[PDB]
């Protein structure tokens, strides 16, 4: 994807104790329009293992299919093993970085999460390939306006529990809808655990307007 | 349109030694003016007497370790040995030259023991010419980094100063120092500087805090 | 000898004796089918044989669709039939798309000969052995039966068999074109069923056989029900 | 003879790949597995038109010194 | 445009009972004339003749693979070809260059092998036939020589007429730009001889 | 006779048997013999190995494919070294790709499909080696055989090679206590099932024996002439 | 006579003899058998154990060909796991490209036109397997299929593969499938694989079973070791 | 170009304007963007009329070969992930909007939309063309869940007359499908049938 | 260019005009720019005139090899799909704006395909230059199930429109009418522009050119 079409912004990822949050909002938008209101831009690649993107939704729709075939068949020869996150983290950087060296981009940037081992995970991947692990994550804007709130928190508190970082999320999400155009009210929240992977369906943020009519 | 590199910013330093070798780096990943993260550590760790760090477009970073890491287990299957300092060297620089015109950005270090078990620096641009120094710094702090250890380490320019073989010590507390320097002064450098010795024993890995932006 | 035993190298008296063997091939099963045409209608019957209670007779079948306005009877080796069947579905789709109008019967029955020939001179690969008989409605030409066989021969017919009883059975049927007076739908099929019964001494039952048809009227083939079979069955016992 | 010469024109050009790549000498145990890999490609596994369906009717000896000192390997037309 | 770097002209003429074909004899790099001998007008037959106006290179690149599959043809079939089955022969090639053309604008002029019927016709960059009964010009003078051939030609002309006719067109049209000119040369094919005269015209 | 149906792997028998692949099957036997048992920590490796002459040093029957597999041979070293280079490509792709060690199972897997390619096609001859695979992954320590039919086996011990049957026998009876064992006394254990194989005549030695082990916190290591001695002084004697 | 040599060849009195051979093949197999019924399809295999050495849950018979659908075979176990991953690679097609889980009858029809195209050629030989497949979906329905050696597909409402074919399918045919439940149905395919089994020439088995229905949620899977054990027990106390 | 369909219980409800054009020259104003891609699945073709006619008859190709094999009538999300793969893997070579929407026994009416790039959304109702921006707020405030068939054939129309008016690109007779289990009912509505809206009319 | 077709009520009225232009020269007069296809399939042409004269050939070849398998007269939804299918692969590379028109089993069929791959079967179609000027006329005048009298005079109303007003065409105009029965390919139809007289001679007499040498070779006439 050379020009991208239809883009979803704004995935954001946090890891508590026992397990991490990622939320997403469902608009698709047809360049400055809200075309697609009802999509969703996270997925259950396996029990242990989310991953959510912004940008290009065909790209996403592509990786969907790659890497769920892939999951199906490793549950298919079933010698009990399975992809941590980690390691679907390095196969997304090897694949974006591949079709980036071949020029035909996937516009993507995605986030891994997940919980296998006792261990928290929380990864991105670039378009360009670029990938690094981190306690919090933020795509697109969520970057310049979410990752400061995420950050100053987890750098005061380096350990966070499920519920102060669903609060803590759902406050990102609300900053971004007030201040990034391509942003929608409506969004899910998907957290793994040590017992799997779970995400709610539409939520919504309750909006302060209360500075228009100081004006 | 589509421009296949960015660059992610932070800086390498290597100073090698009579016994010793060190290679320090940045923890700090950054595109643009935002920071992506402030653990992310340059150095890595390819055998017992090497270390390798890279700085500039991270994708090519984290590409060029995995080929690195795949070509010596490739060559301790073939050959029944480890490979040398030397040798990665010149495997590094065919690896590089083998993208001349796509290239690989990124700018490399290699910090090691050679075969006799003294330090050696081996030292890279993005098309892979490459030359043994006793000490050079990579990445963006370049400019500012690499003149005080031509100064300090090199004796370049003093007059009337005895020249000393370079210690452990010194060598850590001026690693410190410009990097600290460079924390001031560089954008792109900060946050933390993970200080990678090899000796004869092995490699040992120090973190000092910089300053975060 | 060994002039047999290839495809490729020709007898003394040039007669490539594998093709012929493959027209063995076909009376190896066991099993006939007699197709027959009409005024307004083209049928195909062949008998089905289920060796085992635990199979489920729908499944097994040797008429198939080639297209909705094309039925086939393979009579042979099941999986070279099913080959043969899979391979004529993709030439009559191609012809569509290639040339936007359905392929017709003959053409078809063409295209499959030629590629029969094609592995009756190429050395590697043997003949497939099975035999096919296309049933369709032309526009111009009312309906249509054709037959293609292992040596790429797909002549047109009034009337046909293949398998162990196709001699008595092109003798039956033969016999009955010669007091030609017409044949309507119901005496179509009813040629078709008394020619298979007769020659095999079967006497049916519905189970027993599954037939297909074409007609002007409803030109799409259709495969009748056991309801159907035991219907035209029923009648041709009471006269 | 002439099957030997392909073989050292093999282990040759091997020591010279080596130097270039690695800017070091290789092991006669090295020299002895690369041409001896060769060897190996009379079972034709690989689809490359250019590997002689006979195995070599030629039997080397390799003599060098080495990291470990003087070494002499023995190659046989198996590739062993 | 490219057509004019070497710069050509090149004119077919239909009598009765005659064709005339004529072309300039300059070769000259955007400027620079090098040599007054350039052949234009080769010969494909015993009384059909094709003509060569663009480039130099490709000129002559066509003349030659034009001989190469007409030597071909005469051999395998036994028979002079038909100057309509040259012409199709010569579409068919330029054609299979259609992208990345041969920079050339033939013109075919002969006469039927039996009937002797006269045949002119000319080519585009990419093989588009077209068949005249009056005349054909090709090269950087097209327009100059279109409206002196529109005026001069008449209909049924003696070989001598249309030998006057061509010349007169071709030396009044090259006189009126720059880059062909330096000497014309006239082929006349009749049933019974082919003659060729090169005429006297400004060296400038 | 029957001569015939043992000239190519592609020609089945008349009782539905391959012979050239059990002709592969053969080549194992020549090889000198290997054992391999495995407890719940460890998994072990242990090798007979043969020399030309007294001057030629013994031959290399135990390779590492990476740190978490290696691989111990019986039938042609060329199969041998060939299968060990495909292996070894294939975890370091595993490594490349996903960042972790391959599980042993799948590697096995692979080893079986292209094992397979060539008893089914004409040309390339089956490959004329069988190996034993120990590894440790997350699943647990693994021991697999590949035979030279490309079917493959998980073991909770295994020997393959010459006068490998007294070595199977003597595992058999006392396998119970295996799982338990440390790996002092779980290499005891292999190389007194391996002198089993032995001649009478022949004894362990340290030239002789080579020991590959790999476990949780050991990556696989290949236990030389040198490095054997800790391992044997703990056996007793011939029975 | 050469007829036999190839597949290519065709006798003088017309028949193929390779794949009859290929045929015998599967005769020299453990046997198996598979079970449809009305909620689902059951799957069992007699899988002999050649030694004490031989890890248990190793030499899998059944293997899972996707989610929906489970794979039995009998006949060379190396050409039963490449017709595997044929299948597999088949179903991942079919799903990438059509976008939901291949119908059985059409993943049957790829496979054994697969199979079919080696029958054909002089250079490679028929496959040495056959094998069921079965699959439940709430649409399709329970559904069992059999393929041979030659690519012949069929749908069975029971089907027997290997040595004791013959026994075991009347065994089969006295059992009357299509009322039945699932639950019941693995006992009584564990009754029917005790009953074929020869303890004179085979020395032990270790029964093998697998099912697919709507108590998976339409996924095939291995019987829980409950459910294994209850079934072997009654199988055990069923022969006498 | 205006293509829009909507989803009533049991079947669906496709429509389209009737105009091509090349640049501001109406080269077709009858033209036909509703094809069948099957007897009970249809495509709404907006974008290049070479690129829509093209993947079309490829899809047709493709869905009537795999529908005869499988013996069954084919599912419209499987026309869907042929339009998806096809628009993907050739999202650079291609500007095509599909809307696919059919019947099918399976999963009742669907509505599936394919926007430039390759992706596939199923959606209650689907506009799509240059014109589907003017009628965005139309179809948002008007559309009520439950619709009958009558009902989404005049919201359909409304709607496409709405977008036909404001854009140029759409222009000429309404086309309208209504597909179900029982078959499909095509009508084309023109002149004083199209309906009209009252002008500002200072 | 302009070219142009018409149904008529038992078939297809085909027009086209006879002027080629190279540049803003008129290269050519009384060239021809509707094609042979099929006995009863004829396809007028526009755009390059290479690509059309070779593609028109191809398919016509093509189909003359179907007609001669199949048996049966050629369809004109075969012509269609071919030429479709050949410019969508080219992807508008060659240049070819085509009128298709051929009666066949099924009836009259009139279609009309651009550079790309596009195709619409209408009642009246026109393309080339003066494509509009044409569609002026016809928007005006067409009405259904005319007579074939009424449809020639129609189209050649339409490409004489084309003619005057638009630079690139003019000449004579070419008709071509296709009936299931019959068919009639009418070069030129009409001459609606000629030639004035030219009022003075100035035909060169003999010795007017001067020669600086001649060859006269003989030809063996034989």
């Amino acid at each position: 994807t050379q020009n991208p079409m239809v883009t979803g912004t704004s995935v954001l990822g946090v890891k508590f104790e026992g397990g991490v949050v990622i939320a997403a909002d469902m608009l698709g938008s047809y360049g400055s329009l809200a075309r697609f209101r009802n999509i969703s831009r996270i997925m259950r690649v396996n029990n242990s293992t989310m991953l959510g993107a912004s940008g290009d939704y065909a790209d996403f729709q592509y990786l969907k299919q790659v890497l769920g075939q892939m999951v199906i068949d490793e549950e298919l020869l079933g010698d009990g093993h399975s992809y941590s996150p980690r390691a679907i983290h390095s196969w997304l950087t090897r694949a974006m970085y591949s079709r980036r060296s071949k020029m035909n981009p996937l516009w993507n940037t995605m986030v891994i999460g997940g919980y296998a081992d006792g261990e928290s995970f929380l990864g991105y991947v670039d378009m360009l390939g670029v990938a690094y692990e981190a306690p919090s994550l933020a795509t697109g804007y969520g970057a310049y306006l979410a990752q400061p709130l995420l950050r100053e928190v987890l750098e005061k508190q380096p350990v966070l529990s499920q519920t102060e970082a669903r609060d803590l999320v759902e406050r990102c999400m609300r900053v971004l809808y007030y201040r990034d155009a391509r942003s929608y009210n409506r969004f899910q929240i998907a957290t793994v655990t040590e017992k799997g992977v779970e995400i709610e369906g539409p939520l919504s943020t309750e909006t302060n307007w209360d500075i228009a009519h100081m004006i | 349109r589509f421009s296949p590199y960015v660059f992610n910013g932070g800086t390498i330093l290597a100073i090698a030694g009579e016994d010793f070798a060190i290679v320090a780096s940045d923890t700090r990943l950054s595109e643009g003016f935002s920071i992506h993260t402030r653990d992310s550590p340059k150095c890595y760790k390819l055998t017992d007497k090497t270390v390798i760090g890279c700085s500039g477009f991270h994708g090519d970073c984290l590409t060029l370790t995995k080929i690195i890491e795949a070509r010596l287990k490739m060559y301790k299957h073939s050959n029944n040995k480890a490979m040398t300092t030397g040798a990665i060297a010149a495997m590094l620089s065919t690896i590089l030259y083998s993208r001349r015109f796509f290239p690989y950005y990124v700018y490399n270090i290699i910090g090691g023991l050679d075969e006799e078990g003294k330090g050696a620096v081996y030292s890279f641009d993005p098309v892979g010419s490459y030359q043994r120094d006793s000490f050079k710094a990579g990445g963006s702090a370049s400019a500012m980094l690499q003149p005080l250890l031509d100064n300090q380490v090199g004796f370049k320019n003093m007059q009337n100063v005895e020249h000393v073989p370079l210690s452990l010590d010194r060598a850590m507390r001026l690693v410190k120092d410009v990097f600290i320097s460079a924390a001031e002064r560089d954008v792109y450098t900060g946050d933390a500087l993970r200080i990678c010795i090899v000796t004869k024993e092995g490699i040992r890995e120090e973190t000092v805090s910089l300053r975060k932006d | 000898a060994g002039f047999d035993r290839h495809i490729t190298i020709f007898s003394p008296e040039g007669r490539l004796y594998q093709v012929e063997y493959a027209f063995k091939a076909i009376n190896q099963g066991g099993l006939t089918s007699v197709a027959v045409r009409g005024k307004d209608c083209a049928v195909i019957v062949t008998q089905k044989k289920v060796p085992d209670k635990l199979l489920d007779s729908s499944t097994v079948t040797h008429l198939f669709k080639i297209t909705e306005n094309i039925g086939c009877v393979m009579t042979g080796m099941t999986a070279d039939s099913r080959s043969q069947v899979q391979r004529a579905r993709y030439e009559a789709a191609n012809w569509k798309y290639k040339y936007g109008y359905e392929i017709p019967v003959d053409m078809l029955c063409k295209r499959i000969a030629d590629i029969s020939q094609v592995y009756t001179q190429n050395a590697e690969m043997r003949p497939l052995g099975c035999c096919m008989i296309l049933i369709g409605i032309d526009e111009e030409q009312g309906p249509q039966v054709y037959k293609c066989d292992p040596a790429g021969y797909y002549c047109g017919f009034k009337a046909t068999a293949a398998g162990v009883k196709q001699t008595e059975s092109t003798s039956f049927l033969e016999k009955k074109v010669k007091k030609k007076f017409d044949w309507t739908f119901e005496q179509t099929v009813e040629t078709a069923i008394t020619c298979l019964s007769t020659v095999l001494s079967i006497d049916f039952k519905p189970s027993e056989i599954e037939v297909g048809v074409v007609t002007v009227e409803n030109p799409k083939f259709r495969i009748l029900t056991e309801a159907e079979i035991d219907a035209h069955l029923v009648a041709l016992a009471e006269r | 003879i002439a099957d030997a010469k392909t073989l050292i024109d093999k282990a040759r050009v091997e020591t010279q790949n080596h130097w270039f790549t690695y800017n070091e000498t290789m092991t006669v145990e090295s020299v002895t597995q690369a041409v001896s890999n060769l060897a190996l490609q009379f079972g034709e596994e690989d689809a490359d038109p250019g590997a002689m369906s006979r195995p070599f009717g030629v039997a080397l000896l390799f003599g060098g010194v080495d990291e470990k000192g003087p070494q002499l390997f023995h190659m046989d037309p198996s590739g062993t | 445009s490219i057509m004019s770097y070497n710069g050509g002209a090149v004119m077919a003429m239909k009598g009765k009972n005659c064709v005339a074909i004529a072309a300039d004899r300059r070769f000259g790099i955007q400027a620079q004339m090098v040599t007054t001998d350039f052949q234009k007008i080769f010969p494909m037959g015993d009384r059909l003749y094709i003509g060569l106006a663009g480039l130099a290179t490709d000129v002559q690149t066509v003349a030659q693979r034009l001989k190469f599959r007409l030597n071909l043809y005469e051999l395998k079939e036994g028979r002079q070809i038909k100057p309509y089955t040259l012409m199709s022969m010569v579409a068919n090639l330029l054609y299979e260059k259609r992208f990345g053309p041969y920079y050339t604008e033939p013109v075919i002029a002969g006469l039927d092998p039996k009937t002797f019927k006269p045949f002119i016709c000319s080519l585009d960059l990419i093989g588009c036939p077209m068949v005249t009964d009056d005349f054909v010009v090709s090269g950087t003078c097209a327009e100059q020589m279109y409206g002196m051939c529109e005026s001069l030609w008449e209909p049924n002309m003696d070989p001598d007429h249309l030998f006057e006719t061509i010349s007169q067109a071709m030396l009044n049209a090259v006189d009126r730009d720059a880059v062909s000119g330096m000497g014309v040369i006239v082929h006349i094919i009749e049933k019974d001889k082919i003659t060729t005269r090169t005429l006297k015209a400004r060296m400038d | 006779f029957r001569n015939q149906y043992d000239n190519d792997v592609t020609v089945w028998s008349p009782q539905g048997r391959i012979h050239q692949i059990e002709y592969a099957m053969e080549a194992v036997k020549q090889g000198s013999a290997t054992v391999g048992l495995k407890s719940k920590t460890h998994a072990v490796l242990v090798a007979l190995k043969r020399a030309q002459s007294e001057l030629a040093a013994h031959q290399k029957k135990i390779l590492h494919v990476d740190n978490h597999i290696g691989i111990s041979i019986a039938g042609l070293t060329a199969d041998a070294r060939l299968l060990c280079n495909f292996m070894r490509q294939e975890c370091l792709d595993s490594r490349f790709v996903f960042d972790r060690p391959l599980p042993v199972s799948r590697l096995v897997s692979l080893i079986g499909s292209k094992t397979q390619i060539p008893t089914q096609r004409y040309g390339r001859r089956p490959y004329g080696v069988g190996l034993l695979i120990a590894g440790y992954d997350d699943m647990g320590p693994h021991i697999f055989q590949t035979c030279p039919s490309a079917n493959y086996f998980d073991c909770r011990a295994m020997s393959i090679g010459a006068r490998s049957q007294s070595a199977r026998t003597y595992l058999e009876r006392h396998m119970s206590e295996f799982m338990e064992c440390n790996l002092n006394e779980l290499v005891k254990h292999g190389l007194r099932a391996l002198r089993e194989t032995l001649p009478a005549e022949q004894d362990l030695t340290t030239k002789n024996v080579s020991i590959g082990i790999v476990g949780k916190d050991l990556e696989f290591t290949i236990y030389d002439d040198d490095d054997v001695s800790p391992f044997l002084e703990g056996l007793e004697e011939r029975p | 006579t050469g007829y036999d040599l190839s597949a290519s060849t065709f006798s003088p009195d017309g028949r193929v003899f390779q794949v009859e051979y290929a045929m015998k093949a599967v005769e020299n197999s453990s046997t198996a058998i598979g079970i449809r019924c009305k909620d689902g399809v059951v799957f069992g295999v007699e899988k002999l154990v050649l030694s004490k050495l031989y890890e248990e849950g190793s030499n899998k018979r059944l293997f899972n060909v996707d989610r929906h659908v489970g794979m039995a075979v009998a006949g060379l176990l190396a050409d039963a796991r490449s017709l595997a991953d044929i299948a597999r690679e088949e179903a991942s097609n079919f799903r990438s490209n059509f976008g939901y889980n291949i119908p059985l009858k059409h993943l049957a029809d790829r496979v054994a036109m697969y199979v079919h195209a080696y029958t054909l050629y002089s250079a490679v030989r028929p496959f040495g397997c056959s094998f069921m497949l079965g699959s439940y979906s709430v649409n399709d329905g329970a559904q069992l299929y059999m393929i041979d050696p030659s690519g012949v597909s069929y749908g069975y409402w029971g089907c027997a593969i290997g040595k004791a074919r013959q026994a075991a399918k009347t065994e089969i045919e006295k059992l009357q499938m299509k009322e039945m439940t699932c639950r019941d149905i693995v006992k009584e395919v564990a009754k029917i694989i005790y009953i074929v089994h020869d303890e004179v020439k085979d020395k032990a088995f270790e029964l093998e079973l697998s099912w697919v229905g709507e108590l998976t949620n339409g996924r095939h899977e291995i019987v829980p070791k409950d459910i294994r054990e209850e079934a072997e027990k009654y199988a055990k106390e069923s022969l006498k | 170009t205006t293509i829009m369909a909507v989803q009533f219980d049991g079947g669906v409800v496709l429509g389209a304007d009737s105009r091509t054009t090349t640049g501001s020259y109406i080269a077709n104003r009858v033209t036909d963007k509703l094809t069948p891609i099957h007897d009970r699945i249809f495509c709404c073709r907006s974008g290049s009329a070479a690129d829509t006619q093209a993947v079309a008859d490829a899809v047709t190709y493709q869905l009537g070969f795999h529908s005869i094999e499988l013996n069954e009538p084919p599912l419209v999300h499987t026309a869907a992930s042929l339009f998806k793969e096809m628009c993907y893997r050739y999202r650079e070579d291609l500007m095509a909007g599909i809307i696919i929407a059919g019947w099918d026994p399976q999963e009742g009416g669907q509505v599936y939309s394919v926007p430039m790039g390759g992706m596939m959304v199923r959606q209650s109702f689907a506009i799509g063309g240059s014109g589907s921006s003017y009628i965005y707020g139309y179809v948002d405030a008007t559309y009520r869940e439950g619709m009958t068939k009558e009902e989404c054939l005049q919201f359909t129309a409304n709607a496409l007359a709405l977008a036909m008016e404001r854009d140029g690109s759409s222009g000429g007779v309404i086309r309208l499908a209504a597909i179900a289990e029982s078959g499909v009912e095509r009508q084309v509505l023109l002149g004083d049938q199209i309906p009209k809206f009252a002008v500002a009319t200072l | 260019t302009t070219i142009a077709g018409v149904v008529y009520k038992d078939g297809i009225v085909l027009g086209a005009d006879t002027r080629a232009t190279e540049g803003m020269v008129v290269a050519d007069k009384n060239c021809s720019k509707i094609h042979f296809i099929s006995p009863n399939i004829y396809c007028c042409g526009a755009g390059t005139a290479a690509d059309t004269d070779m593609t028109t050939q191809l398919i016509s070849s093509n189909l003359e090899l179907h007609s001669l398998s199949t048996g049966r007269l050629p369809r004109v939804v075969t012509a269609n799909r071919m030429l479709k299918q050949m410019l969508f692969r080219y992807q508008g590379y060659i240049g070819a704006a085509l009128v298709l028109g051929g009666v066949d089993v099924t009836g009259p069929h009139l279609y009309s395909i651009y550079p790309h791959g596009s195709t619409d079967k209408l009642p009246y179609v026109t393309m080339g230059s003066g494509s509009l000027a044409a569609m002026a006329v016809f928007e005006d005048k067409f009405r259904p199930d005319m007579e074939e009298e009424e449809a020639k005079n129609l189209v050649s109303e339409a490409i004489a429109a084309g003619i005057f007003n638009d630079l690139g065409s003019g000449s004579n105009i070419d008709l071509c009418v296709i009936s299931k029965n019959k068919l009639d390919f009418l070069r030129p139809y009409t001459v609606p522009n000629k030639k004035g007289t030219r009022l003075g001679r100035y035909r060169c007499e003999k010795g007017t050119t001067a020669v600086l040498t001649e060859k006269i070779t003989p030809l063996e006439i034989e």
